[PDB]
């Protein structure tokens, strides 16, 4: 209990950002999963509101009315959903940092120990395997 | 700017390796260690870093290994001294290159190394 005990505590150090990486690795998939969903979606609606004034265009030199309130309702719904997914790659974006730090920080630490003489099993047991 | 390269898995940063003949040296603030006894075969320098402005910043971790997956060199910061420079690095990967050729070994480096610190030009490997 002396220098075993440095070794002990950076190695309950190394499970920390173990975790840490691994909670926001995590949090990192489920924005860009839901980002890609979106912005399918955000296609989706784009050429629907295109064909909703496209059947505007197309009859409205021969002259079915109320469908302009459907096209306003998708607009909303459009900019609205761009607005979210405006958040979602913010959210994400201020995460590369935090994971590139962290995943760093995490690979210097399991140097330190392995330098120490911490072997493979310890490493692997601090981190989860 | 400001990546992070890592060419090594997890388990190829924290696996256990043995030196029959040891020789360790030290440029700077890194060790570098590797077995005399390992002759004619193909190396492979693979290494962990951080780069920044398209520049080798920071060495996290480099091994040597051989075709068949032995670890048979090794640089890393020591752990009770302070930091080290780009030039330091590429100081450390020259003397494993040149200590490793010493015994006839076929030493390269990755492809992300030949991009940022390089070194050897190479010479034949032996069936």
């Amino acid at each position: 209990g002396s220098k075993e005990d440095s070794v002990e505590a950076v190695g309950a150090q190394l499970k920390v950002y173990h975790q840490q990486y691994q909670d926001k690795s995590r949090e990192y998939d489920q924005l860009y999963e839901e980002y890609t969903r979106t912005s399918q979606e955000l296609q989706m609606k784009r050429t629907a509101i295109e064909a909703f004034n496209e059947t505007i265009k197309i009859f409205e030199e021969q002259g079915i009315a109320e469908i302009h309130e459907s096209r306003t309702k998708l607009e909303q719904q459009l900019r609205a959903q761009a607005s979210d997914n405006r958040e979602i790659d913010k959210r994400m974006n201020s995460l590369k940092p935090d994971l590139m730090q962290l995943r760093k920080i995490r690979d210097q630490y399991l140097v330190w120990l392995t330098q120490k003489g911490a072997r493979q099993k310890k490493i692997n047991e601090w981190l989860g395997i | 700017a400001s990546r992070y390269l890592t060419d090594m898995t997890l388990e190829e940063m924290s696996r256990d390796w043995f030196m029959l003949m040891p020789k360790q040296k030290v440029a700077g603030s890194l060790c570098i260690r590797m077995d005399q006894a390992i002759m004619d075969k193909n190396i492979i320098l693979k290494a962990n870093f951080s780069v920044i402005f398209d520049r080798l910043e920071t060495l996290i971790l480099l091994r040597a290994f051989t075709e068949e997956g032995a670890i048979v060199g090794e640089i890393s910061p020591l752990p009770s001294l302070p930091g080290h420079t780009d030039e330091d690095v590429k100081n450390a990967v020259g003397v494993l290159i040149g200590g490793l050729e010493r015994n006839d070994n076929t030493v390269r480096v990755s492809e992300t190394l030949q991009r940022f610190a390089w070194r050897s030009s190479n010479e034949n490997g032996r069936p």
